[PDB]
């Protein structure tokens, strides 16, 4: 299925970019 | 029906088992999902629990309202190790006690496919140990059928002693699919 | 498949086994996949499989159709299984290269491999890179949650390579620690019987090593006290109690073997250096004062090197303090401690008795006297 | 076949439930930071940058110098002195 | 960095550069090159009579040389090469230009500029006339 | 060998003492036995997927009158270099008791009725010496 890969990076780019967010948004809470 | 469930799940070795396709492993966790999400889906109010029978026992989630945590809690349940039958039911027990919501009835359901190795005195006793605490052990059998069939019925029949249909054993030495088998059973029929 | 028929066929070609092939081939047709793993094992190890190319084929064949999903360490064990009556060490590397690509997500069995690579590089020899890797595998095996026969193996390994590159000392310590991952019990009882015996030489020359206390009670010298070899643990005992008598009397033997009579001078070093060790752990530290007619009546020296000796002993640690030879006496402040025997604890524990005694009787006294001031 | 559906139906109710959890407490977390950052705010410079993370030095309005160990809920956009 | 309600030291802090730095004439670094003084190769030799103090010290062991002198006047008329003079020199030398303007508030700033500088190399204080 | 500490009571709390105070990550459990328990060893191990140096500290709630009421444990598990077989138990830890300066304003004023002089009378050292 055409989703198959699509889904697998889609995913891996979205987590990457909401860990990061949360990095911060810890960060900014322990600040 | 309020309802507490707690769905012990055997990761021992032997899950490497590969009758059920693709294997053992994925399909019990197909048949997890599939009876949290019926236990949830009729009167959402009940909580289920998640239990992990390895080397030494391990509750994975406790009695939550939600069912995508357990899932994916339970997605990363490798084989390993080997079942404490015993010690996983005694667990699922203390986590029922400790439930908050004290308005619901007890039930254990066990994928307990492996040979249990215990002894049948305490076996029985734990039996009826329950029995008098008014639990309900459902037990999906799936592998060493020859080996724990009896034990299993000592189990339900026990805790039934007369007219008791709470507890009750599913035996499924067919592969053909472990969530159907399941889904046509009678522990999920009267839901 | 070709799986199939050569299971069906070997179901009676096979070495032995008249219906384990039945029970093995009807659990593949089973699809389990695993159950098997025990069988593959308690069956290869069975005493038919010395020199066969069989056991090869039945790798290739089924192994390689049946890989794709089994306990890796288990898998990894039986390669080695394979690999041992496989007698082509140039190819025997590649196999196991590829077992370990094969096997990629068991850290455990990622280990194993590699001890059993760096074991194939050390039998060809080849001490550098079977030291590199010996490193290599060591720091990324502290890496994992407890202890395991992986452990054992790399311990295994790394006393073997040590005993060819003759460093005793190191030789020893691994040894040690890989007797202690093992368990004692499951090992042939000339498997102890020969690690004993080696542990026992290290120790007796091993630079470094003066404790060999722990190892007249680690149960793996179990094997030597009925044996035509409880030499050997007499003359450690006599080591650990340095008894340079006792050393020249037991001299009947150890001068047979070679490696021992050649490292004489060694051994007396040493056992004169533990003789004045235990030497001052006797004596209390009200008369620590040793002197050099006492240090030559023990072990075999006139009164004009008990100055070296004590020297040697203080430059490597064993005691502490100075020599006044002025008076020829030597101050002792300490004392290497070691491990020790039950009577030598029930000594200690006399001695805290007295202790006791007279920490009480001072307390008694001191309490009484200031009753009426003390808070 | 059935890998590529198990792949599109559990990995996907598991992996989307994650990231609805993931994305919720994050809306929870970021209405904190919104509401402990009540507009009275001290307008003020950052007239001194450091690092040993980042650091400040900043001079509040009040003609008053503020050393801040962490900077706070600002991006760490390179805050030129 | 004291903290702010018991008034503890917390840490220490490297020290403020204030605008009050550069201005105070406090360029330590700073070399072009040797070739662009086109001319002045005589006045160029003869500064370079002052290379003779940090490369070795003679002036000690057998002679005293009262912490030997600390360069020469630079004679100039309105002006044709002072700055760039020794900036080759020095360029060569591989030392570096502490340039000072000397255009009691003044005496003591000059006095902590060298005393803060000394602790660190051509000291250039030029600017005596006004 | 059966027992239920609660991971998810323990997130939660976890959860919102971080709301109230950022600077006080997990960094171990307590249970108030006078006796460790086969179970402490698995509650260790059950604690260290919260913190990786999970130490148990044991407080005696009965009171003693020569040591502290806190035990320290970290849970080491490494071949023995004995030689003997190794299984995963704990490791003693230094323990002390520590206090904030708000906290100390507390206790004091919690003890001033039967705090001791924080000088040495000769009564007092005579006894501490007893
Ligand atoms: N010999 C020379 N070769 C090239 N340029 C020069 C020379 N002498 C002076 N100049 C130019 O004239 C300027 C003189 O600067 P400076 O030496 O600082 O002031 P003053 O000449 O008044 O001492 C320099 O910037 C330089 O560009």
């Amino acid at each position: 299925h055409k989703e198959i890969d699509g889904r697998l990076k889609e995913l891996r780019e979205q987590l990457k970019e909401l860990t990061k967010q949360y990095e911060k948004s810890e960060n900014d809470l322990k600040a | 029906v309020l309802e507490s469930t707690m769905v012990c799940v055997d990761n021992s070795e032997y899950m490497r088992n590969g009758d059920f396709l693709p294997t053992r492993l994925q399909a019990q966790q197909d048949a997890v999902n599939i009876v949290c999400h019926s236990k949830t889906r009729s009167n959402p109010e009940n909580n289920v629990g998640l239990i992990t029978l390895a080397n030494d026992c391990e509750v994975l989630t406790t009695l939550t309202p939600d069912t995508g945590r357990i899932l994916s809690k339970l997605h990363t349940v490798q084989p390993k190790g080997k079942i404490t039958f015993c010690t996983g039911i005694r667990v699922a027990h203390l986590a029922l006690k400790h439930r908050q919501g004290k308005n619901h009835k007890m039930r254990i359901i066990a994928f307990v496919g492996s040979p249990v190795e215990d002894n049948e005195k305490d076996l029985v006793k734990l039996a009826k140990r329950l029995k008098k605490e008014k639990v309900n052990v459902d037990i999906i059998n799936f592998g060493e059928e020859e080996v724990n069939t009896e034990k299993l019925t000592a189990f339900v029949n026990t805790l039934n002693g007369k007219d008791g249909t709470g507890s009750h054993l599913v035996t499924v030495p067919p592969g053909p699919s472990l969530a159907d088998a399941l889904i046509s059973s009678p522990i999920l029929a009267g839901e | 498949k070709d799986v199939p028929g050569f299971l069906q066929q070997s179901q009676n070609s096979g070495p032995g086994q008249p219906a384990v092939w039945h029970r093995l081939e009807e659990l593949y047709t089973k699809k389990l996949w695993h159950q098997l793993t025990l069988q593959v094992l308690d069956f290869v190890q069975d005493p038919c499989f010395a020199q066969g190319d069989g056991l090869i084929k039945l790798y290739e064949n089924f192994i390689s159709e049946f890989e794709h999903r089994v306990n890796p360490l288990s898998l990894v064990e039986i390669i080695l299984h394979v690999v041992r009556q496989m007698t082509d060490p140039n190819v025997a590397l590649t196999f196991l290269e590829k077992t370990r690509e094969k096997v990629k997500s068991s850290d455990e069995a990622v280990i194993l491999c590699k001890t059993a690579i760096g074991a194939l590089k050390l039998n060809i020899g080849d001490l550098q890179v079977t030291k590199e890797t010996i490193e290599d595998v060591e720091e990324m095996l502290n890496n994992l949650p407890g202890v395991t026969s992986v452990h054992s193996r790399f311990y295994d390994l790394s006393s073997k390579y040590y005993q060819t590159i003759g460093n005793h000392a190191s030789y020893y310590k691994d040894a040690l620690r890989f007797l202690g991952c093992v368990d004692i019990k499951d090992l042939p009882v000339s498997e102890q019987q020969e690690r004993a015996f080696t542990l026992g030489l290290a120790g007796l020359l091993g630079e470094g090593v003066f404790n060999f206390g722990e190892l007249l009670m680690h149960p793996v010298l179990e094997s030597l006290r009925n044996t035509d070899r409880q030499w050997l643990i007499d003359t450690l005992y006599a080591f650990n109690s340095g008894n340079v008598e006792r050393f020249q009397t037991l001299k009947t033997a150890w001068g047979q073997q070679p490696d021992l009579a050649a490292n004489e001078a060694q051994l007396l070093r040493k056992i004169q250096l533990l003789c004045l060790m235990e030497m001052t752990f006797t004596r209390p530290a009200n008369h620590r004062q040793l002197t050099f007619e006492e240090i030559a009546k023990s072990a075999k020296i006139t009164v004009n090197e008990v100055e070296l000796l004590v020297m040697k002993a203080l430059s490597v640690g064993l005691v502490k303090g100075s020599i006044d030879e002025v008076d020829k006496r030597v101050h002792m402040t300490w004392v290497q401690p070691r491990v020790l025997d039950l009577q030598q604890i029930k000594g200690m524990k006399d001695r805290l008795e007295f202790w006791c005694t007279d920490v009480k009787s001072m307390e008694m006294l001191v309490e009484h006297q200031a009753h009426d001031i003390l808070t | 076949l059935d890998s590529e559906i198990k792949i599109m139906k559990s990995e996907v109710l598991r992996v989307t439930h994650e990231l609805q959890a993931m994305k919720d407490k994050i809306k929870e977390n970021s209405e904190k930071i919104k509401v402990n950052k009540t507009l009275p705010y001290l307008v003020s410079n950052v007239i001194e940058l450091l690092d040993v993370g980042k650091c400040a030095v900043i001079k509040t309005s009040t003609r008053q110098t503020y050393f801040l160990p962490v900077i706070g809920l600002v991006d760490a956009e390179k805050l030129k002195p | 960095a004291l903290d702010m309600t018991t008034l503890t030291i917390m840490r220490y802090l490297p020290r403020e550069v204030d605008p009050l730095v550069y201005n105070m004439s406090h360029e330590d670094p700073g070399n072009v090159s040797y070739s662009e003084i086109g001319g002045l190769s005589e006045q160029i030799r003869e500064l370079r009579e002052v290379i003779e103090l940090p490369l070795t010290n003679p002036e000690l062991f057998q002679r005293v040389g009262i912490i030997p002198p600390k360069g020469c006047l630079l004679y100039g008329p309105p002006g044709t090469g002072k700055t760039l003079l020794a900036r080759a020199v020095a360029s060569q030398l591989d030392c570096n230009f502490l340039k000072v303007v000397s255009s009691g508030e003044s005496a003591r700033l000059i006095r902590e500029m060298f005393n803060y500088a000394r602790d660190h190399c051509i000291i250039f204080m030029d600017e005596i006339d006004a | 060998s059966v027992w239920f500490l609660d991971h998810d009571y323990l997130e939660n709390m976890y959860g919102m003492f971080k709301k109230v105070n950022a600077r006080e990550r997990i960094v171990g459990w307590y249970h108030t036995g006078p006796k460790l328990h086969k179970n402490d060893i698995a509650i260790n191990e059950l604690m260290k997927r919260y913190c990786p140096n999970s130490v148990l500290v044991i407080i005696d709630v009965k009171p003693k009158d020569l040591g502290l009421p806190t035990e320290a444990y970290i849970s080491v598990e490494e071949v023995h270099d004995d030689g003997t077989p190794t299984s995963k138990t704990f490791e003693h830890v230094t323990s002390e008791i520590g206090a904030e300066e708000a906290e100390e304003v507390g206790v004091e004023h919690l003890l001033r009725d039967i705090k001791d002089t924080t000088v040495g009378t000769l009564s007092q050292r005579i006894t501490n010496q007893v």
